[PDB]
């Protein structure tokens, strides 16, 4: 049973490992799922078990942790913000699954593509179309 | 279905704290009423009292449904109807018998429109964020 | 019992009590409450009831607690059923 409050500490490594897995989301997500915190107990738990320990260690919470980290590696393989977002996701992906390049226009068309479902009105096309095209003609 | 209750969507710095304290509290254990009062609670109030509105204040809620139906016209489909407003009322009378009011008052109004008027919302497309500008006036 | 009810900020109080371990939501569990709290039936002489009760479509989304929620209503409530979905946890929803 673990009282002791550096327990406290595992809430921020559960933070620490959703965050980095937020973006992209075209990596091992999952999400990661709350269930993931609650699977982070019985791990702990389960080396507890392992090393006879009772309320454990950190330690043992990172090891939990890290065996974790490898289970999802293994599954790898506003307004300027949405748009660096779009230059950041694209090259990411690109890199991983090829080097990324090719035309820059592409950038632009396929990005047009995807934000017209967020397009409540006109002016969101109009002000999304001239901002990717402001931080492209800013970028050369 | 009345009331629909759309999780989302994403996590999130305060959120992981929020809800790992939570977890983490949870498992390390080994303001709100005693359950057993609360489960006693519902019982009594739903044998005992039936709240009732007053037609003479109420009207206002005829307003509101037009002030809703139109504007929503707009945008999305449909899925309003008076049906829509029924329900508006009969949740109110269930806050009313929370409260074991013995008659239905603003007060459950506005709580009530806020909860079927969010689940509206929050059933429609993206498009529903142009919706939640006007809401303000609802909330 | 009665002098507890008074107090306006009760309701929120509840609310809070609803659903416990979950962490829940505000909303998701408001509609709880609402629901399982009740409504008034209500016959119009002598024709038609409308209807008394609210039908709460939880809408869930794996790993949310979608199913823990609704597990709360069969402890606290007085007549509370768990059908599931078929296939089946008895009792199995359709009367033969």
């Amino acid at each position: 049973i673990l009282t002791k409050e550096a327990r406290s500490y595992l809430v921020e490594k559960y933070k620490e490992l959703r965050k980095d897995d937020a973006q992209g989301f075209s990596r091992s997500s999952y999400r990661i799922t709350v269930r993931q915190l609650e699977s982070m107990i019985r791990l702990s738990e389960a080396i507890a078990r392992a090393n006879c320990v009772d309320e454990i260690t950190p330690s043992f919470i990172a090891e939990a942790y890290d065996l974790l980290r490898q289970s999802i590696i293994r599954v790898d393989v506003d307004k300027y913000v949405s748009m660096m977002n779009m230059i950041v996701r694209k090259i990411a992906e690109v890199d991983r699954e090829g080097a990324e390049e090719l035309t820059a226009v592409d950038i632009v068309d396929w990005y047009l593509l995807q934000k017209e479902n967020d397009l409540g009105s006109l002016a969101e096309y109009w002000e999304e179309r001239r901002l990717a095209f402001k931080v492209i003609k800013r970028l050369v | 279905f009345d009331i629909l209750c759309v999780v989302r969507d994403l996590v999130d710095e305060e959120a992981d704290e929020r809800l790992a304290t939570f977890v983490v509290d949870s498992h390390v254990r080994s303001s709100p009423i005693p359950q057993e009062l609360l489960m006693k609670y519902i019982h009594y109030a739903r044998t005992k009292i039936y709240p009732k509105l007053h037609q003479m204040d109420m009207d206002k809620v005829s307003r509101v449904y037009a002030d809703l139906r139109r504007e929503s016209i707009s945008t999305g489909s449909f899925p309003i109807t008076v049906r829509h407003l029924e329900s508006i009322l009969r949740i109110a009378e269930s806050f009313a018998k929370m409260r074991l009011s013995e008659f239905v008052s603003s007060y459950d109004l506005d709580r009530a429109i806020k909860v079927v008027v969010d689940s509206f919302v929050d059933a429609q497309k993206v498009s529903v964020r142009r919706q939640l500008r006007r809401s303000f006036a609802i909330y | 019992f009665r002098k507890i009810s008074r107090d306006r900020g009760i309701i929120d109080k509840i609310i809070s009590s609803m659903a416990p371990s979950i962490y829940g939501h505000r909303d998701i569990k408001t509609a709880v409450a609402c629901s399982l709290f009740g409504g008034v039936p209500k016959n119009v002489n002598g024709k038609h009831s409308i209807r008394g009760d609210i039908n709460v479509l939880l809408l869930g989304d794996p790993g949310t607690a979608k199913s823990q929620i609704l597990k709360y209503v069969e402890k606290t409530a007085h007549r509370a059923v768990f059908a599931t979905g078929q296939g089946a946890s008895a009792v199995g929803l359709t009367a033969s």
